[PDB]
């Protein structure tokens, strides 16, 4: 196994993950322009990404310094949603500094040093610049509004966020302080329109059994169940599938339909209207419990199901094992109704009140799984921001301020310290460049003003991508929330800094 | 056929021992840094503890396939050094190689290695303390089991690992001799919690056989009995269907467990606990039926595992249903059943105060790798106690003793002289290298602050302060808080001095042209 | 880099243009066909941009772009698939410069496809408004077109019969789009080109019914997508014999489901029965569809699924895969159903009259031969094409690529209005429409250099009058020898250059 | 069916057998560079000596096959004299090289060999030396001063002089070999340096632990042993099983019925006599627990070559089974005791019916210490047995070997013809020996030889340069304490091992 020592481990550190930290930071801003999806091995079918995590979850990379920061990018995407083509960036912003500073003698040690005390000194500036607005539920309201969209800023799909975040905020709006995003029932179907996506105040289905058990029930209890039906469970009404004789094998089916008829029994006997099963229901049981006013529906989203549990108030049938015994989902409104062309079973009188189905729905399902990787995000974003309601001014307002605070702090520091924190801070005022570059406009002009402005110090005119150049920061929505930012700063300089401490890196590949 | 000569062949010893001496220096200390593996299937995982990774490092070449050898003795009494030996083992190496080509036997100065070797002992054994105590060793231990969690894992104290790896030791190092061993107790890394989630256990502990979560979880006695005979009625790791003459006698079926799991559970009751540890995993559908007759049985574990819990009792195993017994049965002084992470389900906690030949400490992490160097981190803290309990003995430094120890091995040089004058002239430096090499993987010039202590050393005497592992601007081993078995880096100075002499084995380089193929 | 991006794009904006320029010299008829070599290694000649790009391609992604352009402009139309492929290498030459000349690709784009906006504007502005409602205004700029065009012959009996499906299928005043949904292209195999016909029911693919009812009056229209012979193992019947003992033992419940699914058609009720083929449904037990059709149902055995697919959506005949499901509702009504060997030779299930979602008519393309079929294909697609072109942008417009050549003259101006850092961007977008003419004016022959001097500027001076007859190809008027752009087929290519390009100056 | 000719195949023979010794050049005094040698097969291959290496070192070379084989026809001997034959032989054949050009070639080449190498032999027994039990020594402290030779010339410390009677127990014991296969030697890491032991039986280093080890004897003073070469463990005999179940009753049964045999192939043996069992392969769990369930002592992983010493040891025998064995294939000792030594459990075994095995027990309480004196008791034991087997004892380093060349540099005045060249040769051959362990003494050969040489102008009794003192000397006063009789076998191969293929200038071989 190969022993790389410094410059060889962190040259090959540098040129993938700083390029890595490149074409997603091509993607970075929604004048990140568009990077055509080259795919590595395989689907040679190509996307186009204003979003540089799609690169980094399409395109493999070799660079073991490079695989760290996808996941470090997923860690954002999933974790703290947006943020994601940034963390990469502004660790491979650092990255070039520690260009520099190995070959300029710097021991990566001294190289964390600074950027240990330096992490917190933006995170500082960037909690002067965290100032509380959602204070109020209209701010709230607007708070969301605010971050929520700006999340499916860069993500590609930044139009139908008009309908989108509207309903992404109004779900949160309906959190009310508690986010639940289980109690959010997502539901990615294809039919109607992109801005016919939908917000159902209850729970609902995506899976219709369909007409034949009953659609619409007031008062009815949802079984919540993994029972099978023809898949033979517990507890023998009549011979389920084994052979105990020469005829027993033909007893199976006459008395596994008693067995499927006390399965509706069983199920039934709970006083159910409705029957959810995440598991099968054979046709017979099924149509007896539409026989029994009892709706059975096959095969019921997992999630679904877990989410009916979780919304609606139900316990799983712990697969037919409470065969009378199970706790019911009880919602007292059951609708059957197409949002988009196809009939859902919407279910209203669930145990939450913030239980909610957002359904997202597709006019093409390219954009509806978009909506829903912009969905959440936000929603990540949005549960913070309920969480922590406050912002902080982005576009480059706070990275310059920032940028000038830990520099002039740098510059206060400057001991071993700052050969990192002036490091640090570059990269502070260094991303400001890459959005407007992205928007392709000088940032040596903007930057070095916007430097200028956040050198009389600045939360307002920042660097607007929207216009190509400064602008106000007044929480107008290209205002981020401290949300972010403060994962971001966390998890970006660490991938640099976890890549400092290890250039000794051991290769029997 | 392939012919190396004298020097050829230790030059051809000297190429990648050095490159890999050069990886051992740049982790030396908090000032080092530490070894990412990638493995021959690409697996990329940051590492340390040479032998550690000289096992995750591949050796083809000779001289590293000693390292993994060596420096594996070195970890287990010791726990650290084993990054060191390679160190000094590279470092004493090219000594040897440019005296070598200085027209120097290795007939002349390598006994003067180990002849320095003792001396330097001799000198490092009085060098701070040969002297601790059960209390003493303790803050030791902690500036031990604070930064040993706080290097590898984190660089925070982690108290609830920290003294619980140290007492871990402390509760089988009077067990045995005032000597525990490194098996005598154990780590076992699960993660349902984060870091400090862990538990200390006087016994092995194992996920207690749960067939449905609803059915009651229940722990009672001191006692366990371990089964390889039926606890209930037990299940050879094969399927048992579902086969009966009649639609009643299914239900007939029905009683035939429920009866056969209290007969037996009340074969197990007299016997140990009322729980089961079984060699066999039983049928779940059965098994929860008997979780419904509660009692828990614990199955679907290990064969091996029966083994590891009797023998953690000092008890056995019932081999057959009419062999039950209590002895073979496993015992505890508390057998509790406590939740595995804060939301799981509750594993078997099995304490055992009726024998521990081994305390584990059972440890959890937000992720392997920091549980794993937090396992990783515990072994050392064990290792490094695991020479206390044997001489209660430290030292402060390998900046501090070692520019120490070549200091009496220095002028030692002159004081030799013919053959050894250049052993203890390229044996006392090889010892400051390692401060150089410390101070080189520092942000300090390798040769300023290795003269820092130089001069400290024209002052300053088998000091208790010497150069920054923890890379401060003062530098005071004892509250750098640096802290060695001087058994270990006595230990350490043995086996790192070691491998050098050892390429000189007998006269045969001889090869038939494969000394590696 | 946005360099070795721009290196790509740059490759993107060169082969975009390379497999592409074969369409330019290809515009309209006077475009020249290319002989074009395949995959296969086999000759193909082809003068239309749909063809040529999606025949013999390549990897690169321009020529993913390539097939998207003429596509989008089919789903769009069906009309101008060349003329699509014609606008984007004119861009192409508006954009390679900008970022060359300093201007960003966003920046590019964000004037390319709202410079398309302000452009396109005047387009609609310098068009007419047509009537949609008249069946005339519609075939006029049906045939209008068709008289521009190629098809002619049974176009001019069927571009009429196109508007008779298009009459029938107008609801609005602006017609919507007059998606050919609500039109049905059938073929009959016997018959003539008048046999053509337009039925509010469904005419269906031949019919199989063997004992039962050839015209069916109300009828239901059932579907049987399940099976009338008892689920397969080994045969088409339940009936597999091993022994007698067991065989008076097997007679006891195979007799069901031949009588009673069977029956079960006439227990809801059936006048008609869909069933798709013997080979799409497993077993289909004639012994069981014999007495099935002797119970005077209407059964079409072995009935292609598309058809059904239009008769399930347009003729309303809802979806029975199963017994669950079928119905008497879910079969759809025909208010007549028949099998006709009527209108020449051969076998044909029609529906005749129908209760119907949109408006739904069937008009069945037919000939004294197969292609006689096939011309009148297009004989009645291609009027419903420029129709839906001409309905779904309500007002029709001079064509022949003067309305290129005449807001060519004008947007550059207008960008030159516009100052910025895009006036230099919306003018070499501007010039863009230049182009097409050219190739036309040069493919038509003699001199397009000439062709657009003149008439941009006789588009400052007379516009609509002077401007490109694609006969002609040079100065002239496309309302003199008659050329119609239906807007659509003029709008649909419009921003699909702009789109593709604005992501391919995007894409990195 | 290739060959070549003449001079040129015979001096390409010399350095095939040359090199090797060019390795062993002094790997007696073993000083010098070890590589570690991995062959084709992933095998670390390493020596004591260089007939370990030569023994792995494989040649198409009749040539240097032959001296390979005739140091190893000198090797298994006296488990020594290799090198020297090594040396010797290609020595000669390395010498004779630049007088093959001149030639040696007509058959005047092999006579001056054996002519001259009785001389040696001729000087040896009449320079001899005999010891005995009562002459100079107890030829016990003899044994001590030869392992005091031995064990004391590569070092290590005053135990030397402890081990050099302690050695010699089992030695005495065991004395009918030039080696140890009867003795053996226990490595034992803890106790400490000051203490090794000696057992008048093999004694286990360690037997391992189980499921009831603790709760099975250590101690028997009547251990009737089965001897096992094969494992009993849970792996062994299968406790899987399953059987159909309308009722759960034969869950217990269809494990149990396997359960049975584990005991029952035990207990067989355990049953008929045995007491002890020791298998020299794992016992697992189920299969211990009825040894547990027995109380019989087990043993599984155990060494073979002290349970085949055991065999020896006993008079029992190595059992390939655990069954169809009598009471007699049981070992046996008055003496099974196992009190854990370090981390050894060390199983006592004596008061054997014969104990063809007696095993000194060498305990360092540290690694080191050890194995260089392990070495050195195989040192001690190829001497001190061979001191007992032969009493006359010449002195090596450079004692006669100096002494001879001496003569045999004197010799050469009367031969002068083509063999004078051979004198000189066969002469400093004798010398080139030691002119490394010069080396290993740190000494320039030569001047030492040479001195050595005027020190056989001046002495010549058993002056010679020792590295056992780094010193020039009397090597037999010096404590360099060898039989004579391995000399006349050197010699005997020494110049006869060298003229097998000078007697061949014209070498054959085939593809058949």
């Amino acid at each position: 196994a190969d022993e790389e020592r410094a410059e060889t481990a962190r040259l090959t550190s540098f040129i993938g993950a700083i390029a890595i930290g490149d074409l997603v930071k091509s993607t970075l801003g929604p004048k990140g322009m568009d990077k055509i999806l080259l795919s590595s091995g395989r689907d040679a079918s190509l996307m186009v990404t204003n979003d540089g995590a799609t690169i980094l979850k399409n395109i493999g990379v070799d660079n073991p310094a490079a695989k760290v920061l996808v996941d470090m990018s997923r860690v954002q995407d999933d974790e703290v949603g947006d943020g994601t083509t940034s963390v990469t960036v502004l660790a491979a912003e650092l990255l070039r500094e520690a260009e520099s500073l190995i070959a300029k003698k710097i021991h990566p040690q001294t190289i964390i040093a600074g950027w240990r005390e330096a992490t917190k000194a933006a995170r500082e500036a960037l909690l002067s610049s965290a100032v509380d607005h959602g204070s109020d539920e209209v701010k709230f309201r607007q708070d969301l509004m605010n971050i929520a969209g700006t999340t499916l800023s860069s993500k590609l799909l930044t139009h139908h966020k008009d309908h989108f975040t509207k309903l992404a905020v109004e779900a949160v709006l309906r959190l009310k302080g508690s986010g639940n995003l289980e109690a959010i029932h997502i539901i990615k179907k294809l039919g109607g329109s992109l801005a016919d996506s939908y917000l159902d105040e209850g729970f609902l289905l995506d899976k219709k059994i369909g007409v034949n058990q009953p659609k619409r029930i007031e008062n009815a209890k949802i079984l919540i169940a993994n029972t099978g039906m023809d898949t033979d469970k517990i507890k023998i009404f009549g011979s389920r599938v084994r052979v105990d004789s020469t005829a027993k094998v033909a007893e199976i089916e006459h008395a596994e339909k008693e067995k499927m008829k006390e399965k509706v029994e069983r199920i039934l006997k709970h006083g159910i209207n409705c029957f959810i099963n995440r598991q099968l229901i054979y046709n017979y049981p099924e149509q007896l419990f539409g026989a029994a006013g009892v709706m059975a529906i096959e095969h019921a989203d997992f999630a679904g199901v877990e989410r009916l549990a979780l919304v609606t108030g139900g316990e799983i049938a712990s697969t037919f094992d409470h065969p009378e015994l199970v706790k019911l989902g009880s919602c007292k409104l059951i609708e059957e109704v197409m949002i988009g062309e196809d009939k859902l079973i919407h279910f209203s009188g669930v145990a939450l009140g913030e239980a909610c189905t957002i359904v997202l729905r597709g006019a093409t399902q390219q954009i509806l799984d978009e909506a829903e990787r912009s969905l959440h995000d936000a929603l990540c974003v949005l549960a913070q921001t309920v969480k922590d309601s406050r912002t902080v001014y982005g576009g480059g307002c706070s990275e310059m301020l920032m940028a000038h605070a830990v520099t002039q702090l740098a510059n206060r520091t400057p001991g071993k310290e700052a050969v990192a924190m002036e490091s640090y801070a570059k990269a502070l005022r260094m991303l400001p460049t890459i959005i407007a570059d992205n928007a392709g406009y000088d940032s040596a002009d903007l930057v070095a003003q916007l430097r200028a402005a956040h050198s009389e110090g600045n939360t307002t005119a920042g660097l607007d991508m929207r216009e190509g150049t400064i602008g106000d920061m007044a929480i107008l929505g290209i205002t981020e929330s401290f949300q972010v930012k403060r994962q971001v700063l966390l998890s970006a300089a660490e991938a640099a800094e976890v890549i400092l401490r290890v250039d000794n890196i051991i290769k029997a590949a | 056929k392939s012919r190396l000569m004298g020097l050829e062949a230790l030059k051809s010893h000297i190429m990648a021992a050095k490159a890999v001496a050069n990886t051992m220096r740049t982790s030396l200390g908090p000032n080092g840094l530490d070894k990412m593996m990638v493995d021959k299937d690409g697996d990329v995982t940051v590492t340390n503890d040479g032998a550690t990774i000289l096992s995750m490092m591949d050796v083809d070449h000779q001289i590293a396939k000693l390292m993994v050898e060596l420096s594996k003795s070195q970890d287990d009494e010791i726990g650290d050094g084993t990054t060191g030996v390679v160190v000094l083992a590279g470092a004493l190496l090219e000594e040897a190689e440019q005296l070598l080509d200085r027209g120097i036997h290795p007939i002349r100065i390598a006994d003067g290695y180990e002849q320095a070797a003792r001396v330097a002992i001799e000198h490092l054994d009085k060098i701070s303390d040969s002297v601790l105590v059960d209390i003493k060793d303790t803050e030791p231990l902690i500036q031990t089991a604070k930064t040993t969690l706080g290097s590898k894992v984190v660089n925070s104290c982690h108290r609830q690992m920290a003294e619980i790896a140290v007492n871990a030791v402390l509760t089988v190092a009077d067990m045995e001799r005032r000597d525990v061993d490194f098996e005598l107790i154990k780590v076992e890394g699960k993660v349902g919690g984060r870091l400090e989630d862990t538990k200390l256990i006087k016994g092995v502990i194992v996920d207690k056989d749960f067939s449905h979560p609803q059915m009651p979880k229940k722990v009672e006695d001191a006692k366990i009995a371990i089964l390889t005979c039926p606890f209930e009625p037990p299940k050879p790791k094969t399927k048992h269907k579902l086969d009966v003459t009649s639609v009643e006698d299914y239900k007939a079926l029905q009683k035939y467990e429920k009866e056969k799991f209290e007969e037996m559970i009340q074969q197990i009751k007299e016997t140990g606990a009322n729980l089961a540890i079984c060699q066999w995993g039983f049928d779940d559908e059965a098994n929860h039926l008997l979780l419904q007759n509660n009692l828990p049985a614990v199955r679907w574990v290990g064969g091996p595992e029966i083994e590891l819990i009797a023998i953690a009792t000092g008890g056995r195993i019932v081999p057959r249903f009419s062999e039950l017994t209590a002895e073979k049965l496993g015992f505890a002084g508390l057998v509790q059943e406590i939740s595995f992470g804060t939301t799981k389900d509750k594993m078997l906690v099995i304490e055992q105060c009726k024998n521990s030949r081994a305390v584990t400490i059972f440890i959890r992490g937000g992720n392997k790798m920091i549980i794993e160097e937090a396992k990783r981190s515990l072994h050392d803290a064990l290792c490094v106690i695991r020479n206390l309990i044997r001489d209660n003995r430290v030292v402060y430094g390998g900046g501090a003793a070692e520019i120490s120890c070549a200091l009496a091995v220095s002028q030692e040089a002159d004081k030799c002289p013919t053959l050894e004058q250049y052993a203890m002239r390229a044996f006392a430096d090889a010892l400051e290298v390692i401060p150089m090499a410390l101070s080189e993987n520092s942000g300090m010039n390798p040769i300023q602050t290795m003269t820092e202590v130089r001069a400290r050393q024209v002052k300053e005497m088998n000091p208790a302060l010497g150069i920054d592992c923890l890379h401060k601007g003062t530098n005071d081993m004892k509250q750098q808080h640096v802290i060695e078995t001087l058994i270990g880096k006595k230990q350490q100075i043995s086996l790192a001095t070691q491998m050098v002499r050892m390429i000189l084995k007998i006269d045969d380089i001889r090869k038939p042209g494969e000394s590696e193929e | 880099d946005r360099d070795k991006p721009a290196q790509i794009r740059f490759s993107n904006i060169s082969a975009a243009k390379a497999v592409a320029d074969a369409i330019r010299t290809s515009l309209g008829p006077k475009g020249m066909d290319k002989m074009i070599q395949d995959g296969k290694g086999d000759v193909t000649i082809t003068n239309d941009g749909a063809t040529i790009l999606k025949q013999m391609q390549v990897l690169h992604p321009a020529a993913r772009m390539l097939v998207e352009l003429s596509k989008a402009q089919d789903i769009e139309a069906g009309d101008g698939t060349t003329s699509v492929v014609i606008i984007a290498g004119s861009l192409l030459d508006s954009c390679t410069k900008l970022l060359q000349k300093g201007i960003h690709p966003t920046i590019i784009s964000e004037s390319f496809q709202k410079a398309l906006e302000k452009g396109i504007e005047i387009l609609t502005d310098m068009s007419r408004p047509v009537e949609l409602s008249d069946r005339e205004t519609l075939l006029n700029s049906a045939t209008t077109s068709l008289n521009s065009k190629v098809v002619s012959q049974y176009s001019s009996l069927l571009s009429p019969m196109s508007v008779n499906a298009v009459m029938k299928v107008i609801d609005p005043a602006t017609a919507t789009s007059v998606d050919l949904r609500d039109i049905k292209i059938v073929k009959k195999l016997g018959g003539t080109i008048d046999d053509c016909e337009l039925v509010e029911g469904l005419v269906l693919t031949q019919k199989v019914s063997n004992s039962g009812i050839t015209r069916v009056e109300k009828a239901k229209i059932g579907l049987i997508q399940f099976c009338l012979s008892a689920p397969k193992t080994d045969m088409d019947n339940q009936i597999v014999v091993s022994d007698y003992a067991q065989m008076d033992r097997v007679l006891r419940e195979e007799r069901a489901y031949i009588l009673n699914l069977v029956k079960q058609i006439k227990k809801t009720g059936c006048n008609v029965l869909l069933i798709q083929k013997s080979i799409l449904r497993d077993a289909l037990s004639d012994l069981a569809l014999h007495f099935l059709n002797k119970m005077k149902i209407m059964v079409i055995k072995d009935i292609e699924r598309e058809d059904i697919e239009f008769i399930c959506k347009t003729i309303g005949t809802k979806p029975v895969a199963h017994i669950d499901q079928f119905t008497a509702d879910m079969l759809g009504s025909a208010e007549l159903a028949e099998e006709v060997n009527l209108n020449g030779s051969g076998k044909l299930l029609k529906i005749t009259g129908c209760a119907s979602p949109g408006k739904t008519v069937t008009i069945v393309v037919r000939g004294s031969n197969k292609l006689v079929i096939e011309e009148a294909e297009r004989s009645i697609h291609d009027a419903l094409c420029v129709i839906r072109c001409l309905v779904k942008k309500r007002a029709l417009i001079a064509g022949g690529g003067a309305p290129e050549i005449e807001l060519a003259l004008r947007l550059t101006e207008y960008s030159r209005t516009l100052s910025g850092m895009e006036s230099y961007c919306v003018r070499a977008f501007a010039d863009a429409m230049e182009v097409i003419p050219s190739t036309l004016a040069e493919n038509a022959g003699l001199n397009p250099i000439s062709t657009v001097t003149e008439l941009r500027n006789r588009h400052a001076q007379g516009e609509k009058t002077a401007g490109i007859n694609v006969r002609k190809g040079g100065i002239s008027n496309i309302l003199e020898e008659l050329v119609v752009q239906p807007l659509l087929v003029s709008v649909s290519a419009l921003t699909l250059a702009t789109e593709t390009v604005r992501s391919i100056l995007k894409i990195d | 069916t290739d060959s070549s000719q003449g001079i040129p195949q015979l001096v390409s023979n010399i350095s095939a057998c040359q090199v090797i010794a060019e390795a062993v050049r002094t790997t007696l005094g073993p000083r010098g560079m070890d590589k570690l040698i991995v062959d084709g097969r992933g095998k670390a291959t390493i020596s004591n000596d260089g007939a370990t290496i030569l023994k792995l070192l494989d040649v198409v070379h009749p040539a240097a096959k032959t001296l390979v084989d005739i140091a190893k026809s000198q090797d298994a001997e006296v488990g020594d004299g290799t090198t020297s034959v090594t040396l010797l032989a290609a020595e000669f054949l390395k010498q004779v090289k630049p007088y093959v050009e001149e030639g040696l070639h007509p058959q005047i080449i092999i006579r001056a060999f054996r002519t001259a190498t009785q001389l040696a032999v001729n000087k040896i027994k009449e320079i001899a030396v005999t010891v005995k039990k009562a002459d100079k020594v107890e030829q016990r402290k003899l044994l001590e001063k030869c392992a005091m030779t031995a064990l004391s010339s590569k070092l290590i410390s005053q135990q030397k002089a402890f081990f050099a009677k302690m050695v010699v127990d089992a030695v005495m014991m065991l004395d009918d070999l030039l080696q140890l296969k009867m003795i053996g030697i226990k490595k034992v890491q803890g106790g400490a340096l000051e203490d090794s032991q000696l057992v008048a039986g093999v004694a286990f280093k360690k037997t391992f632990s189980y499921a009831g080890f603790e709760m099975q004897p250590k101690k028997y003073h009547n251990p009737k042993i089965a001897l096992l070469n094969v494992e009993l463990e849970l792996k062994a005999e299968k406790d899987n099983a399953e059987i159909r179940v309308h009722t759960v009753e034969d869950y217990q049964a269809i494990v149990d019925a396997e359960w049975n045999i584990l005991y029952d192939k035990l207990e067989k043996i355990h049953h008929s006599g045995a007491k002890v069992v020791l298998s020299k392969l794992p016992i697992g769990d189920v299969a211990t627990q009825y040894f547990a369930d027995r109380d019989m002592f087990c043993a599984g992983r155990v060494p073979e070559e002290d349970l085949k010493r055991t065999m020896m040891a006993c008079g029992g025998s190595i059992q390939t089974s655990v069954n169809a064995l009598s009471a007699d294939v049981l070992g046996r000792c008055q003496v099974f005791e196992e009190t854990q030594i370090g981390g050894e459990r060390y199983n006592f075994f004596t008061g054997c019916p014969k104990a063809k095995t007696c095993t000194f027990i060498l305990r360092g309480g540290a690694e080191q210490f050890m194995e260089e004196t392990e070495r050195s008791l195989h040192d001690a034991i190829m001497i001190v047995r061979r001191a007992i087997k032969n009493d006359s004892v010449v002195a090596g380093g450079g004692a006669i070997e100096m002494e001879l060349s001496k003569y045999l540099r004197d010799y050469s005045r009367t031969i002068p013809g083509k063999q004078q060249l051979l004198i000189g040769a066969y002469a400093k051959a004798l010398e080139i020996i030691p002119r490394q362990l010069c080396d290993n003494a740190g000494f320039d050969a030569t001047n030492i030889l040479n001195k050595l040489r005027a020190r056989h102008a001046q002495g010549g009794t058993w002056y010679g340069v020792d590295i056992n003192n780094e010193d020039i000397a009397d090597n037999f006063e010096a404590f360099v304490w060898e039989p004579a009789m391995v000399r006349i076998n050197a010699l005997t191969a020494a110049s006869e091992a060298a003229c097998l293929i000078v007697s061949v200038d014209e070498t054959i071989k085939n593809p058949r």
